[PDB]
């Protein structure tokens, strides 16, 4: 399975 | 910022004239990603390619592969046309039975 | 060894909508699983045979994480025309591969959580899965913001975890093609020039994985003929083929020896015309 952001931006 | 793309025309398997066979263009080391790209015979668009997943590799740059069916023979001529961003005009490479 | 990675890119279209974002997951150098923002109805998607088979819940989850990771990147794509003080107009692409190199007794041997933004590198985790190295100014400020938040906490825990234990889930799956090691099938071919000399070119053809070595050599010396190597290329069936060619004089074609090192070679090929 892939990664998540978790809504972490740069 | 824009990488040329790299373009390679050859059969899946050795070519025998007369023998069914897959021909493929491999297009890589291009951006930005977007990038048209298609096979012909004797001049004319192919009706039935088929298009692998666009991905790219480590150095970031894009990599795609177009394939289609085909029997080759001692009279047709196959090619194929990519137009990309980094080049003024669509580039035509011919099959090269030796590359 | 083995490795499962995903490789994410979103590419703004000013004028035209939202940008477009697309995943690729791969285990080695075969793909298997796709989602495509543009698509009618976009979902996760099966590309190999031996991932049909996971159930619904897995496709809901792996589509619901797309549709998450897809927003984020809308956002980042906005902040890095802050950073870059780029016009609202162009189109930018932002690039994101992830996943983990583990050896066969389940050793994580690597880890990759990294990104580039319009093609070059902009921020990637290190080795240590716990430090970033951060390409420019504008990624200093990202290195900033995520050391303070911990982020590659998370990130390492997707690595060291998930990542490992799907990997082994997925080579369970498809373990009746994706160990192959096929060699190589090696033969020189010979080409008169007109100019008077020879190319001789040294074929690899039906190897899998991909990594491959073809090497000229004489006896030792460095040869300073004219060469050249393509770059490797799929045959469309799963394996992969190569060459490479040395332009050398007549009569001199025996003094060259093509060799072929690839995983799946017991001992490696030394060829001659």
């Amino acid at each position: 399975r892939g990664p998540g952001c978790a809504f972490v931006t740069i | 910022i824009q990488k040329t793309p790299q373009i390679q025309v050859y059969s899946r398997h050795p070519p025998e004239n007369g023998k069914p066979n897959i021909l493929n263009c491999y297009v890589t080391q291009f951006h930005p990603p977007h990038i048209e790209i298609q096979m012909l015979k004797n001049g004319k668009k192919i009706p039935k390619v088929e298009m692998s997943d666009m991905s790219f590799s480590k150095d970031w740059s894009f990599y795609i592969l177009a394939h289609t069916e085909f029997t080759p023979t001692e009279t047709d001529t196959y090619a194929c046309r990519v137009k990309h961003a980094s080049m003024a005009e669509p580039k035509t490479v011919y099959w090269d039975r030796d590359m | 060894s083995h490795s499962l990675r995903y490789f994410v890119t979103a590419v703004s279209r000013p004028g035209f909508g939202e940008p477009r974002y697309m995943e690729v997951g791969y285990v080695d150098n075969t793909e298997f699983v796709r989602f495509d923002s543009d698509a009618e109805n976009p979902r996760y998607e099966p590309r190999a045979r031996w991932i049909e088979q996971e159930g619904p819940e897995y496709w809901e989850r792996e589509t619901r994480r797309a549709k998450g990771n897809e927003q984020c990147f809308r956002v980042d794509l906005r902040t890095a025309l802050r950073y870059y003080n780029q016009s609202a107009g162009g189109s930018h692409t932002l690039q994101w591969m992830a996943g983990c190199d583990v050896e066969s007794d389940g050793r994580l041997l690597r880890g990759y959580w990294q990104f580039a933004y319009d093609g070059c590198d902009y921020i990637a985790l290190n080795e240590d899965l716990k430090t970033w190295t951060a390409a420019d100014m504008a990624a200093q400020i990202t290195r900033r913001k995520w050391e303070q938040a911990g982020a590659a906490e998370r990130d390492r825990a997707y690595l060291e975890g998930e990542c490992v234990e799907w990997l082994r889930r997925y080579l369970k799956n498809g373990n009746a093609t994706l160990l192959r090691t096929d060699p190589p099938k090696a033969h020189v071919t010979h080409h008169r020039r007109p100019e008077g000399d020879v190319t001789l070119r040294c074929w690899a053809l039906g190897f899998y994985p991909a990594d491959i070595t073809l090497t000229w050599q004489l006896n030792g010396e460095e040869l300073t003929q004219e060469m050249e190597l393509v770059e490797t290329r799929p045959a469309g069936d799963g394996t992969f083929q190569k060459w490479a060619s040395v332009v050398v004089p007549l009569g001199k074609e025996q003094k060259y020896t093509c060799h072929v090192e690839h995983e799946g070679l017991p001992e490696p090929l030394t060829l001659r015309w």
